[PDB]
RNA sequence: CUGCCGAUAAGGUCUUCAAAA
RNA sequence: UAUUAAUCUAGAGUGUGGUAGGGAGUUUUGGAAUUUCAUGUGGAGCGGUGAAAUGCGUAGAUAUAUGAAGGAACACCAGUGGCGAAGGCGAAAACUUAGGCCAUUACUGACGCUUAGGCUUGAAAGUGUGGGGAGCAAAUAGGAUUAGAUACCCUAGUAGUCCACACCGUAAACGAUAGAUACUAGCUGUCGGGGCGAUCCCCUCGGUAGUGAAGUUAACACAUUAAGUAUCUCGCCUGG
């Protein structure tokens, strides 16, 4: 699998974290594919934990087997050094499937593209951009679609016997009853 | 009067993901003034992502990103 | 829930005040009482349906 | 999970046969194994006892199937497989 | 007997003599109208209006008060009966 | 002839056809098809010589592997149909044979009573006249 | 804007009718 | 029709390729809020009601600020919604795992529907053993109301509500509508997959709703998700 962990380390000094860090990656992660780290930057996050204002957020894109977690999980919570830790295992997150598939990836670089002209209009550098056409509906239909568009699989069958067929066709309906007016 | 500029954003972009240190600055939109998942008719995402970005985002709460009652 | 008065009126405070009460309220009545859990969707189903019909026609 | 490609590439009696009796009821075979495993920690989850309970009635309907049609190749399949006792 | 301009949303049983035509347009009925009348005009001996008549006659004006636009909409009102307990 | 639609069908090849062509009597609907069978054949076949429905053309694939028929009903000019009510009597489960001495007579001969003896499905007169009956399949009248 | 607020013996009529004017 | 000897794929399954889910179990983690306790400020009521009274309070209560401990449930998201055969499922994560939808030039070749007996699951209450117990509250005590109040109101309050392992197998367990199969106008929504490529909107295949004609019904009403036209199988009914 791919895995992402985001570690919360205390707010001490910063060289002595970034070993920290390391020293939490080498210990565990009994099999691993490589580990690449970054380093987010200091936030003051919003509740304080462990009586702590200041923390280093760490990101690893590692990839391993089902083992890497367990002792690592354990021994998070034991060292002091750590405040929060949450192994996002991005194979079962919101959508994943559909980002792997070639297709509907250069789509979201279509759609990217194509959005960032329409927005680009409407904020138009300082001439009146009258339609502000966004939210509101489009023109006609797309034509791509009208030609494009698929043909059921229409399975093509041959007459053998035939008898009586005639097509008279007596698609005449609702006709009138009453024919012509008259005095007893 | 009102407006019906209420649209879904990640549609048109087609961003299909939703992590939270790739669009942060665009999850605080969607939150209240009082850190509170605002609705569809305040939101205006579809529902099919308004579930997503809530996840994410209650994920988000529950790493310690933003607040729970307070600004 | 902070509301800053803005220094430069005091009813404006109180007109956003009224709203952020009123919702506040809602909840505080709302975990007041024990319904069973059928209930308590009942409750969340009807305040629903009766917002959206409600809705349907100043739209 | 299991390899099912694997499994079902020694069951096949020639290639692109992946679809006969035989192939299924290896398969079937390796998810019984694989619940009994689970079910056993568990013992609480129902659900994976519905899915078990049903593919042991679905294995033993296909196997039934195969004895009244070619009775020869329901001998040749229960030896190699030991599904029977 | 009875004739009718039907316009898509009638049931064609009542209507024995159907005259597919509009409804909405201010002028499409006149035409049409005047049509039965002019048949009505020459059976009772007096001359003719818009029936069996060139071009330059027919012409006639759309009332006040690009297209001509024979939508149907005003469907907001037309909300649910109301109910509810 | 194209179709566009699937086309599926009953396990019981009498009352399948049965329901067909009272919806479609019902439902004032003209062209319906089905897959084909020879006893539904054979049945529409006498059917058509006495005249309840106007056409029925059994149809096969390119490659011979299924066959499908798709009949059209027989309305007259004020577009209410030929066929008035249909009955069938062999169910399944209960088998229904009757000898000639209690062989029907749907409506005092109106209707026509189907009765596949020997050679096929076959009319109530013309069983009369042969003096030999068997299996009845349904009652259109 | 939620105080309080209980009881009521048995059996019973009444549509004669449209034949019709 | 039944039996036997065989062929075919359209029924039903399998694989590959797309894919949506609060589907389930096991193990960890989190924040508000209530209660109790600890430490400050403070100084006479608090609490409760239709109105009050038991009750709590100068032993410093209610309130306010900080901290600690502990148990239970997971606001907003949350729906003219999703999943499961039903009961049911909504803080976050990991592991294990079930079924389903769409397209299939692939494969087996009727292997399918129903199911007496049998087996599995089955809300809440209840039981047995061992833990747990913050809040609430059957039984119980007191104060009210009342002609009387063993009730509605209030103040206390045990079992229980919680966990693990064993049972109990009943509910308005309801869509008061058994399952499967084929056909029968239409319109408006909404959800998922697929086709196009800003959405939006259009089409196809399905799930979930509203309106609605023929048709059915004693009527209310059902109406493509039937209570309509028909078939198979099971369960059940015969006045109070
Ligand atoms: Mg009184
Ligand atoms: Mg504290
Ligand atoms: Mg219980
Ligand atoms: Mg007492
Ligand atoms: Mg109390
Ligand atoms: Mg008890
Ligand atoms: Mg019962
Ligand atoms: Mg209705
Ligand atoms: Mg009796
Ligand atoms: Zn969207």
């Amino acid at each position: 699998m791919q895995y992402n962990i985001i570690l919360l380390v205390d707010g001490s000094l910063s060289l002595e974290q970034a070993n920290q860090v390391n020293e939490k990656q080498q210990q565990t992660l009994t099999n691993v594919e490589g580990l690449q780290t970054e380093y987010l930057g200091l936030k003051e996050l919003a509740y304080p934990i462990k009586k702590q204002l200041s923390a280093h957020y760490y990101r690893w894109k590692f990839s391993g087997d089902n083992q890497s977690t367990k002792d690592f999980k354990r021994t998070a919570n034991i060292n002091k050094q750590v405040l929060r830790e949450l192994i996002i295992n991005l194979e079962r997150e919101y959508g994943y499937l559909a980002s792997i598939n070639p297709k509907k990836q250069q789509l979201a670089l279509q759609k990217r593209a194509k959005y960032d002209e329409i927005i680009a209009r409407e904020n138009n550098p300082e001439n009146p951009d009258v339609p502000v056409t966004s939210g509101l509906a489009s023109t006609q239909p797309r034509l791509s679609r009208t030609e494009k568009a698929q043909k059921p699989k229409e399975e093509l069958w041959d007459v053998v016997q035939k008898m009586g067929n005639f097509d008279s066709v007596q698609a005449n309906p609702y006709r009138p009853r009453f024919k012509r007016f008259n005095a007893e | 009067f009102k407006r019906s500029k209420k649209y879904c954003r990640f549609c048109a972009i087609g961003q299909l993901r939703i992590d939270l240190i790739d669009d942060l600055e665009a999850l605080k939109r969607f939150l209240s003034p009082y850190a509170k998942i605002n609705p569809r008719r305040i939101t205006g995402n579809c529902q099919m992502h308004q579930r997503h970005v809530a996840k994410a985002l209650k994920r988000a709460r529950y790493l310690a990103l933003v607040p729970f009652v307070k600004d | 829930p902070k509301i800053e008065v803005k220094n430069d009126d005091l009813e404006l405070a109180l007109k956003k005040f009224k709203r952020v009460s009123l919702e506040i309220r809602r909840l505080a009545q709302r975990h007041e009482y024990h319904l069973r859990k059928g209930m308590r969707l009942r409750e969340k189903r009807k305040i629903a349906q009766k917002k959206r019909r409600k809705f349907r026609n100043m739209v | 999970q299991i390899d099912k490609n694997g499994i079902i590439k020694s069951a096949q009696l020639h290639d692109k046969d992946v679809g006969s009796i035989q192939v299924q009821v290896s398969l079937l075979t390796s998810q019984i194994k694989q619940l009994t495993d689970h079910l056993l920690a568990n013992k609480k989850d129902f659900i994976s006892k519905r899915g078990l309970y049903a593919k042991v009635s679905k294995r033993k309907r296909l196997l039934k199937y195969l004895k009244h049609n070619d009775l020869e190749a329901y001998r040749n399949l229960v030896k190699t497989l030991n599904l029977r006792g | 007997p009875v004739v009718a301009l039907c316009n898509t949303n009638t049931n064609p049983e009542l209507v024995d003599f159907i005259i597919p035509a509009n409804n909405h347009q201010p002028q499409s009925t006149c035409l049409l109208m005047n049509l039965l009348a002019d048949a009505v005009a020459e059976a009772k001996a007096m001359p003719t209006m818009f029936a069996y008549k060139p071009d330059e006659e027919i012409q006639i004006e759309i009332p006040q008060k690009k297209q001509i636009t024979s939508q149907r909409l005003n469907i907001t009102r037309n909300p649910e009966v109301l109910t509810r307990e | 002839i194209t179709t566009t639609k699937p086309i599926k069908a009953h396990f019981d090849p009498v009352a399948d056809l049965l329901t067909k062509i009272n919806n479609a009597r019902k439902a004032k609907l003209m062209t319906v098809t089905t897959i084909a069978s020879k006893l539904k054949i054979a049945i529409l076949e006498i059917l058509v010589k006495e005249g309840y429905l106007a056409n029925f053309q059994v149809l096969e694939n390119k490659s011979k592997t299924k066959r499908i028929v798709t009949f059209n009903l027989k309305y007259t000019q004020r577009r209410i149909p030929s066929i008035n009510g249909v009955k069938q009597i062999s169910k399944p489960g209960l088998r229904i044979y009757r000898p000639f001495e209690k062989l029907p007579l749907v409506l005092n001969g109106l209707g026509i009573a189907i009765i596949s003896t020997s050679d096929g499905v076959m009319t109530d007169k013309v069983a009369r006249l042969k003096k030999i009956g068997g299996e009845i399949l349904a009652y259109v009248w």
